[PDB]
């Protein structure tokens, strides 16, 4: 089983940090200095085939017009290597490493006010192009009193713009209102950490600041329980099916028309 | 007469910590643009007075895209409170005379990367023979004790590399060794009252501002009170006259 992954936000929000949390697995840190964004990918073999995108040097150029095009230019070449395969006479699908991107991770940094312009812009463009889940990075900046009024500030920005975020599926009943309630609590705050420490009894992901301490999988703490939850093999395919009968289909009906 | 400048990205708590260091809320009807208007948002200048203070803010420093003259707005603004002063010493009426001239610049870096971008390097060299330069992190509680010094020493030695001059503290003996080692100051600010004491409430604990142990709000409040006379001495008899002999050449 195949499932890729797009992280994208601005240096050191702490992008590898949550795969981590996500897997309980570690898998280098960039510099601010890159003239431009790129992409790194790596595939991990866990039954499932993982593979970890993640932008480097988003966000650090003082010049911050072109910083959506390697994105874009990455999830096409992905789109275009599987159209490659389906126009291929005698062709392999059945053994084929599906590389397209099947969710986006937008991260969003903790200002407390709403979007920056380089989130409305990237989100923007990457509306028909991936699966993108909208998440507050490092929710540990931000009070419960603030939480509330932040998520609703960058809601009414991606309603306002007319960015198209990904849902998940309410059309099965068996898991529509707990899908009802993830999409409710969009965008996600997450926290990550790749240390535990023994809260209670049982050893569980945290960070110790001098006036108290961070529990990553306490529902109450943050988000990160909710988003954990969409690896759920009825959440995670229809990612992957959203992906190609949507956003891909998206791409094919470009490149025939010409 | 006291002049603080005010620098760094939006949503970095600036406005907080200023209504913080003197419990007065400077800014009670200030709108936020949306994420459409910060696309094009240029840099603006706006200057609030309270009593002998002035605290000069420049909302959109960041904001832009395109940072296409995101630093000529405010070291215009420096250099111009150079020449108003210049053209008025040379006037006849130096008896009533305004000393508008930045004595200070707080200039406020993310705790949220591994350092400082290169936005912070260009806009430090571009004013660090100007202006006499506070480097702050804001948002302190968001970085663990180990996080804390990580990014201090990584930001002094990015300074060092880069031959920043910021504005170094001269030379009570444990107060001034207390204060020079906290460098680059992290501090946390709040308007909330929280059995009761300023700070942020968290489901994990409650940070409070003025804990020493928490976050250097208050030293860095202490530095400003007692080195205000000397951040105005050095901008006049340094950043000031630094400019005089530059503006002759011309
Ligand atoms: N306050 C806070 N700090 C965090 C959190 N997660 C990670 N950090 C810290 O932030 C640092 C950045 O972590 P990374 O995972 O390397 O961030 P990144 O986005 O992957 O950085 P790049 O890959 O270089 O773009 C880590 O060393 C952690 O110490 C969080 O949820 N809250
Ligand atoms: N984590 C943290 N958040 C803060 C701090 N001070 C202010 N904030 C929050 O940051 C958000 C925006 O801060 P603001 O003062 O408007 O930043 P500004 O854009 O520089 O003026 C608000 O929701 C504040 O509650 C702080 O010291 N630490
Ligand atoms: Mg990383």
């Amino acid at each position: 089983f195949c499932f890729n992954i797009l992280c994208v936000g601005e240096t050191g929000l702490g992008k590898s940090t949550l795969m981590d949390t996500l897997f309980n697995t570690k898998f280098e840190p960039a510099t601010h200095t890159q003239p431009g964004v790129q992409l790194q990918s790596n595939t991990y073999d866990l039954r499932l085939k993982l593979t970890i995108v993640s932008t480097v040097g988003f966000g650090d150029q003082i010049n911050k017009e072109d910083s959506y095009k390697p994105i874009v230019e990455f999830i096409d070449a992905q789109f275009e290597a599987y159209l490659q395969e389906e126009l291929k006479i005698r062709r392999v699908l059945h053994t084929y490493h599906d590389s397209r991107i099947h969710v986006c991770l937008y991260f969003i940094a903790p200002t407390g006010h709403s979007l920056k312009s380089l989130d409305l812009v990237t989100m923007k463009k990457l509306d028909s192009k991936v699966n993108i889940i909208p998440i507050i990075a490092k929710a540990d900046a931000i009070s419960k009193s603030e939480l509330t009024k932040f998520k609703i500030k960058i809601t009414s920005e991606l309603v306002s713009n007319g960015v198209q975020i990904y849902q998940f599926p309410t059309d099965d009943e068996s898991v529509a209102e707990i899908n009802g309630t993830m999409n409710a609590h969009l965008p996600f705050a997450v926290i990550g950490s790749t240390e535990e420490l023994k809260i209670g009894n049982k050893m569980m992901r945290a960070r110790q600041y001098p006036w108290g301490t961070v529990q990553v999988e306490n529902e109450a703490h943050c988000d990160f329980v909710k988003l954990r939850e969409m690896l759920i093999r009825v959440n995670m395919e229809d990612l992957r099916e959203q992906t190609h009968t949507r956003h891909y289909e998206l791409y094919r009906r470009c490149k025939l028309e010409e | 007469e006291f002049t603080l400048m005010v620098v760094g990205e939006s949503g970095l708590g600036k406005s907080t910590l200023i209504n913080s260091l003197f419990l007065t809320d400077l800014y009670p009807e200030r709108v936020i643009p949306g994420a459409a208007e910060k696309i094009e948002r240029t840099v603006q200048i706006e200057a609030s007075t309270v009593e002998r203070l002035t605290v000069v803010d420049t909302p959109g420093y960041g904001d832009a895209i395109n940072c296409r003259d995101c630093f000529k707005t405010i070291i215009s603004y420096i250099d111009e409170q150079f020449e108003r002063y210049l053209h008025d010493e040379s006037g006849l009426n130096r008896r009533h005379i305004i000393d508008n001239r930045v004595h200070c610049c707080f200039y406020f870096i993310s705790p949220f990367g591994h350092g400082l971008k290169p936005l912070d390097v260009a806009f430090m060299k571009a004013i660090h023979n100007k202006v006499n330069i506070v480097p702050v992190i804001a948002k302190a509680d968001t970085l663990t004790l180990k996080e804390r010094e990580r990014l201090k020493k990584r930001i002094l030695d990015e300074i060092e590399e880069h031959n920043i001059k910021i504005y170094h503290l001269p030379d009570f003996k444990e107060q001034t060794r207390l204060l020079k080692a906290s460098i680059p100051f992290s501090v946390v600010g709040s308007n909330q009252l929280i059995k009761k004491v300023r700070g942020r409430l968290y489901p994990w604990g409650v940070v409070e501002v003025e804990n020493p142990e928490h976050n250097d709000f208050l030293k860095l409040r202490t530095m400003l009170i007692t080195h205000m006379q000397d951040l105005q001495e050095v901008t006049q008899d340094l950043h000031y006259e630094n400019f005089r002999s530059e503006r002759l050449k011309r």
